[PDB]
């Protein structure tokens, strides 16, 4: 199969692009994320005992 | 005028870009992955095996996450009638109760969807990791 | 106004937040195993074997309990509709029959949400504790 | 006013309990059994196959069982509106006799169901009774 | 008034009881194999195969003929709802002939629904002779 | 395990009950419904050649 | 008043019988087979194992053909229900395009149903033939 | 088991009814049907070119 | 894996009660409720030939 | 009134006989290849394993094609039906857009109809052409 | 098994038919529609880049 | 893979977090639980012989 | 009256053209595919196995791609029908809502949509690329 | 079996005009297409931070 260089370049970048995503996913993004959402879990607004406080008017 | 769930609707402004995050995250993965996978071959398949393995996970990750996108629209429809058949049946109580219903469990799933993203991202970090050698060099 | 039974609002309102504990804890347990889950390698699998084995148990619960938390809304709905029914068509008794049908399928389904929630407590330390040296160490 | 037919609505009062009586033990024994699983271990799991067929059955048991709760609403539902569209379609004589075709099928399960809950007692007790060393002691 | 169709009525008269016949003979039959099944033991399980040969049978003419008993609530669900648009839509001819097909239709699977059962009655006997020995006693 | 004399007594009863009915069912209720099902299949009633006999009336 | 597309009503008139035909044939002709079927035994099953191959075809002719017999009243429903809208939206000349599809597409399936009954007796008198000796004396 | 002489009876005349009906089917009323709709299929009815020949009115 | 001697006893407990409640099951409730219902089925209310009696009034 | 997008009308025209002409001749060709399979015999079914799988293919084809028949009927109605909301609802736009967007999809599917049709010719061509030996004469 | 000779025919007769039906349907129906199909695809019906010329009036 | 200290450590951190949390379900608070419901349930609300004390006021 | 949401409409103006492509190359790419496939042979079939999974994976593609198309009218037609009962209840504010939770998936969607058809490309061409040379001549 | 040669050079020529379609597939089509996509979504209009700036009104 002939695929001329130029084609096979914009494939080339593309798979390169995606390599330094993943390095980064890997190396900082999701333990960062990880440590972001298990904050936020940690937060009040998602740790309600009452739930009747979460509760809203229903005027009729 | 009957409004939404303030508490509800702040919470559902701090999950949905969470929820697209994962999604894409898992999607630029999984495309890196299958972009991994070598030349079909006679023998030495077992780097092949392997990323077949972590490949089925992220596949659940996916099947599991995609819904949690929906799950929003599905609340204020749901939620939208309730509230509509409770005004037009102000009798009956069990739409008014329903109404709350509708939002204790929206927060309960709320949590439980910030809980199943935080837990996607490390299962993930965490295979990954355990077998890069073979998911990015699976015959050596 | 025709009210919900409160009999049973009171036992859903003990009811609710013990499906939300045992969704919860499952879901650590899980993530817990699923991090515990080693390298994939070509020998020694025995324990990757048993992590497997629980892991189909969690995932069954996991299954089962997570229709519960809306099985609650539906009884509302439910019922809001035949009341509203027996409402409209006062002639017809059936409806009101309906409604009491509701009422106490609901009574004997709570019942059987906590007999089911406490066996999957009682099921997964069972099964956890018999196996912990392989799900922690499945290679040694 | 319509009325249910009573002749069945009586026979629904003596069923209900022990439909609900059914579900209750059949959880009860199922648990017993899953608590009775072994360590999972290399070698020596004949009883461990035993208590897996025994369990194939209680599972099947259950499933059959589980329908019976809910087509009892759903007979006063249909039925409710089956009369309904009768008085509001009087020259509509199909639905005079859905009405009664109902009712002669609701008879028809109940006898059914009753003969359905027995043999679920007959065949658990005697398949838990033949194979009680080994769904006891699955290794000895 | 539109009244059902009364040839078809008379013949419904004469299956239904039919029907429930079959259901339960074929409820006895299977009950009867079931506590046939011998302790789970490592060798011999030929008759046990043999057993389960047959059973995997009355399962399927059960499954068959459970769906039979309720064809029959549905024809004149059917009918009486194309009967009424009939009547609410005298210009739309399909209407007309829609209740006519369906008559037809219940006409042609009553015929099929005998068929089907005596069927079930030669094949059932026919294979409970035939293994008769080992369906009895499955190792000797 | 420990079953009462009274209550397996109860047990013994329904599976000679069954067995009963078995061999009835087999020897004589399986052929003889073979029979009446197969007449009632060749009679007028389950065989009409026109169907628009069947034909009942819709007066609208 | 707007009446059905004749052409078509007429053969409908010619195919419903066609169709009443292959299903009790086929109904006849697996009885027959499955009466063929012998004593479930240890050796010698290649003629078992030929009456099954057959009978693996007569059910995908039956499940194929049963379909035949609905598809019908679905067209009067389907077309009553066209004319209707097409009726009350008269402004909307879709719904009178839908009817004349309806049609082309009745008399497009009525030719591909005669098509697939006569292959179905070509078919199975076919593959009887062939294998007739063991089908009929599958020990010898 | 015990199957009175009477009731096998019953049961043999049923077999011998399906042998002959199916001997006659394969040997006759097969090759039969498979002529008669394929001839239909080449008939006028089921053989339109023009399908706007089959269009029906609709007067609204 | 550390359960403390009092958790451990609370699960003992209900392992014990389950281990009863089935000993129970066996030798008693299923012989008891297969008697029960075998009898109920035999009972008239669950007997009846004619289903038009069962026929319930539809005043319309 | 409110007409049907005739350019695609005219598509419809030239695609829906070219449908009707593949599913007969799928049909023809199909049972053709049926009627060339042998004596279930022992040994010697390579050729019966070709036949097996070119049949497989026009399977795939026949299920594929024949959905392509309905496909058109449901423009014309989700049309119908969105052309008269439109009109109900002139103030919601979306049903403006939705018309035009059921025309684009009707024209992208007729171009993948036209196109998925062609490649059936094809590819059936092409495998009973290479395979034809054995199709005709699979055992020699 | 018994095949009248005459009903053996209508069968033959038959399956002569189809042979002869997919001699040509292979040697020249086919190669002739992928054809006709593939000139209909290259066609400009079925090859337009605005699909809002595509667009219908709806008056309301 | 380069992953990085503090990343790594974010990750450390949760990955620790969770083997507490484990290790406390399996020792107490499942125990505690299987205890809990299995008193919610041996108590009267959960207990009732007559539903139709359960039976609530329509009024229509 | 009530527009769409523009800056959407928009991009589902560049998105609609993209799907088309993919689904007709992807449609190219299979025919070409399956029309490499040689006469089936006894031996000598690594190749035609390398064949057999490129093709499952042009299918799945394919399977995910064809959603794309249809996901687009029902953005159209579940907004249109947010607006129109938002417009119908104006007290009820969880409908003026949906219409925005609509708008703001559709545009996680197209993104997400857009996302997975380069990955289809890409997967494609890589895999493609890497086994020409069995399935171009499976043989040699 | 005959195929004519006119019909073998119909397909022969569908046969080829895929071939190429597809050697320009991917040696060109695919590596463009990708870098086109992947610029399409690096691009602003796929890039909103604030989705609260594509809240459309809606007056009612």
């Amino acid at each position: 199969l002939r695929v001329q260089p130029e084609a096979q370049a914009k494939v080339d970048v593309f798979r390169e692009d995606l390599c330094t995503k993943t390095e980064n996913l890997l190396g900082s993004y999701f333990p960062k994320k990880i440590s972001e959402l298990d904050a936020f879990l940690k937060e009040p607004a998602l740790n309600e005992a009452n739930l009747s406080n979460l509760k809203a008017p229903l005027d009729i | 005028a009957v409004n939404c769930n303030e508490k509800i609707v702040v919470l559902l402004q701090r999950l949905k870009p969470e929820i697209k995050d994962v999604i894409e995250q898992l999607n630029l993965v999984t495309t890196w992955l299958q972009l991994q996978i070598p030349r079909i071959e006679d023998g030495n398949n077992f780097g092949v095996a392997v990323q077949e393995k972590v490949f089925e996970l992220m596949t659940s990750l996916h099947t599991k996450l995609e819904g949690f996108h929906t799950q929003i629209s599905k609340y204020f429809s749901e939620r939208g009638d309730a509230v509509t058949k409770a005004a037009k049946q102000p009798h009956v109580g069990d739409y008014r109760q329903l109404v709350h219903e509708l939002d204790e469990a929206e927060y309960r799933d709320i949590r439980l969807m910030v809980m199943e993203i935080r837990n996607a991202y490390a299962v993930l970090y965490d295979i990954i990791l355990k077998n890069f050698e073979k998911l990015k060099k699976p015959r050596g």
